[PDB]
């Protein structure tokens, strides 16, 4: 369903509109899941009478993981502060480097798999919290 | 009728090729969407003095119509979102998406993800009782490290030298106003930037 | 246990009526 | 023991920073689990168990320093209106079969904060609790909603006495900087028996201490001078461990319209790809 | 094969829009303001100097119609009053101007409500005399709930009518 | 927490998905 | 009892997935 | 608590398949792009 | 610089025919514009609560730097994006710019003036003073001059009972989120139902 | 510039870009007065709020004065109501009435023009709120 | 008299509705201004001129109910900080010349809100102040900004006196809603002269009453039932009047910047039209 | 005396339009 | 006529970006938050259980190692102590490790400070003991005022070590 | 207030403004 | 208090002449076509 | 009143750089 007009590039070939009328079907499932769970599980509350009173583990959102697991683990400095800022910077270069091929696909060149894997590696062994299973121990 | 002939029809086009993960671009913008629904619904009730904070809240949950439902969902939603996004991430990064024309799609790409982390963390200590308000404690200082004005940045963020009245102010400004009219910006560019195609095939 | 004793449950039916609205309509 | 909690600390078992007041005299850190469901209907009765793991194998010293077993104890504080099942509202084998010890309020009226008081042995590495839950219709100042549940389990002798001293579970280092040269562990006589100690460190002031009974000695003369410090031997071999849990108090209602929602949205989802999609031959005519 | 029937999404759509009603019927009652009874308007009743207008506290001060404010109904004055027998008033001229919405001053002169924002003229029981005022002030009880002279709402059929109250 | 897991692992089932699925996937239309 | 279901609601919801899980078919 | 959630990701995982599966059946029982 | 690059020389448009007055649009927009700016950074300031909402205006007067002036250029821009949208409808009118190709840009327009009272409304309240304190006091039951919905209309914009803080809780929110993003929206379509023009010749 | 082909109801004939160039010119003509009239009459701190003393003045900023003015005047009802909502839906009509001159500009039509100073004209008078009995003035 | 509002109401001159306190006694209405400029800079004497008018020229009843002249009063409230200028920081004529009363503060302390005490005939209609402006520099409690300033102007007696009598300068209605035959308007001897009143009503209750000397009687017998209402005179001939303004204590360094920058504006507008259109020959070339 | 500049300044710097004003 | 010199441009929007920087400036300086001057805390009274606190009530109680924090400095949290003999302790520690943010604990056992977040060791005095511990921590003074204490706000020197203060 | 008349006038200048020059403007570029 | 606007408002019509005038005054020192 | 014995200075010296500047650049 893909002929020769302006032909050349990248563009479209076949499904038109109508697949924005699955969407809805998309949309109402992702409602209903997040629904069906802050049911099953709601929120709750905490404090406001003495912030003199340390708690003792810090448990910010679950993505701040990683993140979080590094800045507390190499001393301090700005290190850590310079490596978690080098995960979204060197986010952005990443069309730079990867950035060759063009007839072939894309899951055909390892020294990028293979680094992504690994990184995405790290990044879940990272995620680790207060004194949890610790750096080490893997 | 026909009078709004403000140049319509043939809208009708555009055709598609193979995929079925590329809607974790379209879900996690539903997470937002849901967010920013649910997180308006709380303008209406929560209260955000160091007094007031954690009281409104539990009004929202116990004294209000629904308040602890359009609450749970907002929390929810929230971590899906950030969810959603890594892995549309994933989608995008295993199947060359930022391609050969589309880094700028990319790149406005990691900018949308720093601005939804910015969200969850402003949010998280709204509620101002003690998993929020020392989580935002230990993140204040953060930035101090940085030379030359990495106090500043601290300064200008905790609005203070400490966390409390004014770093409840700024961070609910930050998640109420600027945060939502930035992500709107760079959804917008996201959004635009796309007027090309995605995928490989034989 | 009863995620399946259950969702097994709960799953086929909304399927049933799906297998079955099908020839409802191919007919 | 949990009754000295309450003596100490009455008005609450944890302090502001969320450690539970044992750990005062409990130095020593062990496993501790609260198994509750994660919801319970209201006005229903069920379970919650608190484990004090560690293997039955062991002995700690006594008061008298001879080997003995353990003893189990804990604090477990379950959200405002929860309480223990009325004897007659609790199972046969069911709830009442499993554990069976007495349930001390924290404080009169504190029905929800309970002290395992009853200090069981190698029987209670598991303890069952049978509560009930509130019901907000009944009353007014409840609610539904998850809330949080806190527990404080301990096992083995404390090291410190409400009395403010030291018990012999633990070690007793030296006073002074030095070598000592022997050990002056005599007997005592009836209900009593010390194993006293010469140390020297003549250096000036030559100071020896007292040592009590249970306590292994491991080097003395010739050496072992260090700085007052490692008595020789810790016999301390149990001690406290915490863990948090939530539970959600909830309203069948609020479940019901979810899930009749759900089915709504799976429903009004099947006419969609029923219609849109599979309804294309329109154009798939040409 | 002859299909051309895309006539039943109006069941697809129909449905559809059938669980946006449903979900969002919930957001739009959360944005519904809820009960309540006290909160200001409760029961203390506070003052002009720094008191209380109660009745062993307002009870033996009046006189030929005294006026201090307690608090309200919902958002609305308050007082425990008196005339011409000496002792506080069994009612209440809830004083909420009923026509663009001012606190109306009392002259213990001319005995008319005086209100400055556009001229009404009540009497010294809300009686509005002379306009641009549409009716007489609100009204309320005269009682106690112990120590505190309470009434509470308004729904007894006014007696400057004898029949219904003006907002019962 | 809950999700702790449930994105833990929703995430290492998306993964497995187009790093699996995927490589395989044009690895067929264009392959041989 | 009825949180069985719930939950069986949740994992039997994800239902919505298993229809796009179909949505492929030919045009 | 870990086993609280140990549970609660093999579910997202597999759900996935189980899903998965019943699309793939489902076209089957109408008609799946064979070639 | 290609990349999407195909657009790009949409650039210098085209020309105006006869105008000046014709000026009234953009001023009044950067009237609004200087209001978002003024306005945000009062959000960093100000607290939405009967208690602090007095005081911190106060703070913002003699503490903050410019706060005094943040705050009172605030003040004028706003009636001044009033007085030049009044004399922009006067611009328009006269010379009928809304004739027949373009009325739906009118209407958005009647919509825009609507917002931008309400903006005024609200926010005229917010420094909880007499004034603004009373004259909220005094409209919210204008609207109850109406059946069952006359009054839950003023019941929701209120936040029940009669005026109490939930009604500067709305108000807010109403004034820094709600109203921002429908003028937006409405400047948005205004603006682009724009490729106009009017009465001229050969 | 115009000549031949670029047939309808709208036009561009001469000054392009470059006039986006006395735009700045503008803006900062805006700011310097609002600037200027903001540090010659700086914002007045008024006094706190009360719910038990009202009188006094108190009117609604000033736009409003012309519906204010309604609203007090009229014996309150929804007259007053339904009245100043006239006044935006009212407008909303406009485009339809005088829209019959569509092969002529409706700018030289009185039975607009008069019409419109009129109605300008009331509404000034009713701005100047003006005090209730005497609230008679032009 | 102004001495009057601070016994009674010592601590403030104005109810929290912002009507002034006068008002209770001086029931009636009559104009009032206050004039002070716009702005100010810190430590400046300038002008506040308290205008209660009044054209000279008609008699009240005195205490006697002899015809006699009007005096006048006032209370000024000036913004936080502002008192009278020193004696010798008052300029010749500019504001020594004009007005010189006495300005006695409400209390003490309050230097910026002074009553005239001194109550002046028909030579002070203008009554100026000689106000001082504070200064937010040598003061921290202080700062510059728009604020407040109000009048409460009287002039006439008043109706009622601090005692809780009143005057007879204003009406004193009937008892008795009744017919009357009667004025029973005698005088009296010495020291005071009642004019009393023979009212009927003789309805069950027949009752009279008393006025006093001073207000006119108009109608009496025959008729004059009314309901104990309009004696049959109102001399009441004067009254308070309010008016309130704002002055801004201005910074000259706030006006230098703003009009620095109004220069860089205007200059920075220069350079845009110069350069840019005028400078359009490029196509103007083809 | 500096006041009068101040106006003088907005009355004076109302000179933006004159700018415009010069089409 | 030979123009072509929008060379000149370079002083049009020259001066043009000197207008847009001389109205970015305060609004630069309006988000500098206020600072100090005379350096003092304007207190509410704070418990470490969240209700008001007096004078000899938490000063009573110090036995050998009381350490409990009430209403403190500017984020750095006030320790309550007194010495053997009793006396005005003078020397009030905040628990301030500006390490990774928490309070520094106390010791029950050492009496001195070992903080548990990152692994900080202190002394009685605030004396760090090795690290991750930073430094020695900030001591105070030692007075009361009417049941309400009185400590003052710190830019001051320090005896523990003899040179200029740094946790000023 | 000061504005009271900043506005009274300012628009009756633009009034004129564009009554005056506007009928009289395109009055002649497709008058006679 | 009128007279404070009455003012006011005189200068803002008057001060549009001013500026129209100076406009016109600078075309025609330098081409008004 | 030094309304214009003022404006008619301000004015005219940011004029007089007007006209100027043209010449200037007009050379
Ligand atoms: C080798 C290949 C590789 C690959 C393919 C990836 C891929 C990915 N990593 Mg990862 N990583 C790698 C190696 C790799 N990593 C290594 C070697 C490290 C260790 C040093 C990490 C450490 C790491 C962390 C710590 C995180 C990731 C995360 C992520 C991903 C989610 C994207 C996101 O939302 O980030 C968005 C970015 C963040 C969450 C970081 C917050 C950044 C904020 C604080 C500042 C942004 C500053 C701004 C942009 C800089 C301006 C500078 C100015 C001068 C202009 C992701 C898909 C993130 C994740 O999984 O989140 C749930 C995450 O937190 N990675
Ligand atoms: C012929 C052309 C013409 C034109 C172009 C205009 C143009 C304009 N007139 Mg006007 N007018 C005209 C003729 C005209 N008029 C005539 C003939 C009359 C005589 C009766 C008037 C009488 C008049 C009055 C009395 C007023 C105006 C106002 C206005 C303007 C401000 C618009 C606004 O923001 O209001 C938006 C809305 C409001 C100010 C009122 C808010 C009302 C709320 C309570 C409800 C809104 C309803 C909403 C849509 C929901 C509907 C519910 C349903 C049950 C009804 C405006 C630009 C107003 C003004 O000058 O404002 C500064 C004003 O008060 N005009
Ligand atoms: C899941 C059913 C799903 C798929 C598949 C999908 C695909 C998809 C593509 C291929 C695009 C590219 C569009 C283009 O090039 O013009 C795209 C873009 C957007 N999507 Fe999507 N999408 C799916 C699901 C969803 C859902 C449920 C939403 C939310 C309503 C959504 C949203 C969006 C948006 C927004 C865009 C940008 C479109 C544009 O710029 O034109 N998608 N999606
Ligand atoms: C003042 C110098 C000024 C004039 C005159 C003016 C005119 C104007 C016209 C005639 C249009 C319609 C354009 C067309 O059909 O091509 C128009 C449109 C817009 N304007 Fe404007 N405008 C003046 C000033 C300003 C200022 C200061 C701004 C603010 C940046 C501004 C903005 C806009 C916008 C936006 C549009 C929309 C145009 C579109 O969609 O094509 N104007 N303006
Ligand atoms: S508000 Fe009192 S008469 Fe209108
Ligand atoms: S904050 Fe105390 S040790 Fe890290």
């Amino acid at each position: 369903l893909a002929k020769g007009m302006g032909h050349n590039y990248y563009g479209e070939p076949a499904w038109p509109n109508d697949l924005l009328y699955v969407f809805p079907v998309v949309i109402m499932g992702t409602f209903a899941c997040i629904v069906a769970l802050s049911v099953l599980d709601p929120a709750m509350v905490g404090e406001p009478a003495n912030p003199f009173a340390t708690p003792l583990e810090i448990l910010p959102e679950w993505y701040l993981y990683p993140v979080f697991q590094i800045l507390r683990s190499l001393p301090n400095k700005l290190l850590g502060v310079l490596l978690m800022a080098s995960v979204p910077l060197g986010l952005i270069l990443v069309p730079f480097i990867e950035n060759v091929n063009k007839f072939q696909n894309p899951f055909r060149r390892p020294v990028a798999t293979t680094i992504f894997l690994f990184g995405t590696l790290v990044t879940i062994w990272l995620g680790i919290g207060a004194a949890l299973p610790l750096d080490k121990t893997l | 009728e026909i009078q709004a002939l403000a140049d319509d029809v043939t809208s009708k086009y555009v055709p598609p090729h193979v995929n079925i993960f590329y809607c974790l671009g379209g879900i996690t913008l539903t997470c937002f969407l849901i967010q920013f629904a649910t997180g308006f619904a709380m303008t209406f009730y929560y209260k955000p003095t160091v007094t007031e904070a954690y009281a409104s809240v539990q009004y929202i949950m116990n004294e209000v119509s629904f308040g602890w439902l359009i609450r749970s969902i907002h929390r929810w939603s929230a971590s899906m979102m950030v969810l959603m996004m890594i892995l549309h991430v994933f989608r995008v990064y295993l199947t060359g998406g930022f391609k050969k024309p589309r880094e700028l799609t990319w790149i406005s790409g990691v900018i949308l993800a720093v601005i939804t982390v910015s969200f969850g963390v402003t949010g998280y200590s709204l509620p101002w009782d003690q998993v929020g308000y020392w989580a935002v404690k230990i993140v204040s200082g953060v930035p101090e490290a940085i030379p030359v004005v990495g106090v500043l940045i601290s300064d200008l963020l905790r609005g203070g030298s400490s966390v409390g009245q004014a770093t409840l102010t700024r961070y609910y400004s930050a998640h109420t106003f600027v945060l939502p009219w930035l992500i709107a910006v760079f959804m917008l560019l996201h959004f635009l930037m796309i007027r090309k195609q995605g995928i490989s095939g034989p | 246990i009863d995620v399946l004793g259950w969702v097994a449950l709960l799953v086929v039916f909304t399927w049933s009526i799906a297998m079955v609205v099908w020839g409802r309509n191919g007919l | 023991y949990p009754f000295w909690a309450q003596q100490t600390y009455p008005p609450t078992p944890r302090e502001p920073t969320g450690r539970i007041v044992c750990a005062n005299c409990h130095l020593a850190a062990k496993p501790a689990e609260v198994e509750v469901p994660q919801s319970v209907l209201p006005d229903t009765v069920f379970k919650a168990v608190v484990k004090i793991p560690y293997d039955t194998k062991l002995q700690q010293v006594a008061a008298d320093g001879s080997k003995v077993g353990l003893n189990v104890g804990a604090v477990l504080m379950l959200p405002e209106g929860f309480k223990i099942a009325p004897e007659e509202r609790i199972p046969e084998e069911l709830k009442k079969e499993v554990g069976d010890v007495y349930f001390q309020p924290y404080k009169e009226g504190q029905d929800n904060v309970l002290l395992v008081g009853p200090l069981p042995g190698e029987q209670y590495q598991e303890i069952v609790f049978p509560v009930l839950s509130p019901n907000p219709t009944t009353d007014k100042n409840i609610h539904f909603g998850k809330y949080a549940i806190h527990l404080g389990a301990n096992r083995g002798r404390g090291q410190i006495y409400p009395t403010g001293e030291k018990s012999n579970n633990n070690v007793f280092t030296a006073s002074a900087t030095g070598t000592i040269t022997k050990i002056a562990k005599e007997e005592d006589e009836y209900g009593n028996v010390k194993y006293q100690v010469s140390i020297q460190t003549d250096s000036g002031k030559t100071v020896v201490d007292t040592i009590p009974a249970g306590p292994e000695l491991i080097v003395s003369e010739g050496q072992a001078v260090k700085a007052g410090e490692a008595l020789t031997n810790n016999p301390n071999v149990g001690g406290f461990g915490q863990d948090d849990t939530e539970i959600v108090l909830q309203d069948p209602n609020r479940v019901k319209w979810m899930i009749a929602f759900i089915c709504l949205v799976m429903l009004a989802q099947l006419m969609l790809i029923l219609k849109k999609k599979q309804v294309e031959k329109v154009q798939a005519a040409e | 094969d002859m299909g051309r029937r895309q006539f039943m999404n109006l069941l697809a759509f129909g449905t559809v829009t059938g669980v946006a009603l449903g979900a969002l019927y919930p957001l739009v009652k959360y944005f519904i303001p809820p009960s309540g009874g006290a909160v200001g308007g409760g029961t203390t009743a506070k003052d002009k100097l720094g008191n209380n207008v109660k009745v062993s506290k307002f009870l033996e001060s009046h006189n030929a119609g005294d006026r201090v404010l307690v608090q309200g109904l919902k958002g609305d004055p308050t007082y425990i009053v008196v005339e011409s027998k000496e002792a506080i008033r069994d009612y209440g001229i809830n004083a909420v101007c009923t026509h663009l919405g001012c606190v109306v001053p009392w002259n213990a002169a001319e005995n008319k409500f005086k209100c400055p924002c556009h001229g009404s003229q009540y009497d010294e029981t809300g009686r509005v005399i002379r306009g641009p005022a549409p009716l007489s002030l609100a009204l309320c009880h005269a009682t106690v709930q112990d120590d505190n002279i309470v009434l509470t709402p308004w729904t007894e059929t006014d007696f400057r009518t004898g029949e219904k109250p003006w907002w019962v | 927490m809950i999700l702790g897991a449930v994105f833990y692992i929703v995430f290492i089932a998306l993964f497995f998905g187009i790093a699996v699925g995927i490589i395989f996937a044009i690895k067929s239309i264009k392959l041989i | 009892l009825v949180l069985g279901l719930v939950f069986a609601t949740l994992g039997g919801l994800f239902y919505a997935a298993y229809q796009q899980y179909k949505r492929p078919n030919e045009l | 608590m870990t086993e609280e959630m140990l549970y609660a990701a093999l579910l997202s995982f597999g759900l996935i398949f189980v899903g998965w599966g019943l699309g793939v059946l489902l076209l089957k029982i109408q008609g799946a792009e064979k070639e």
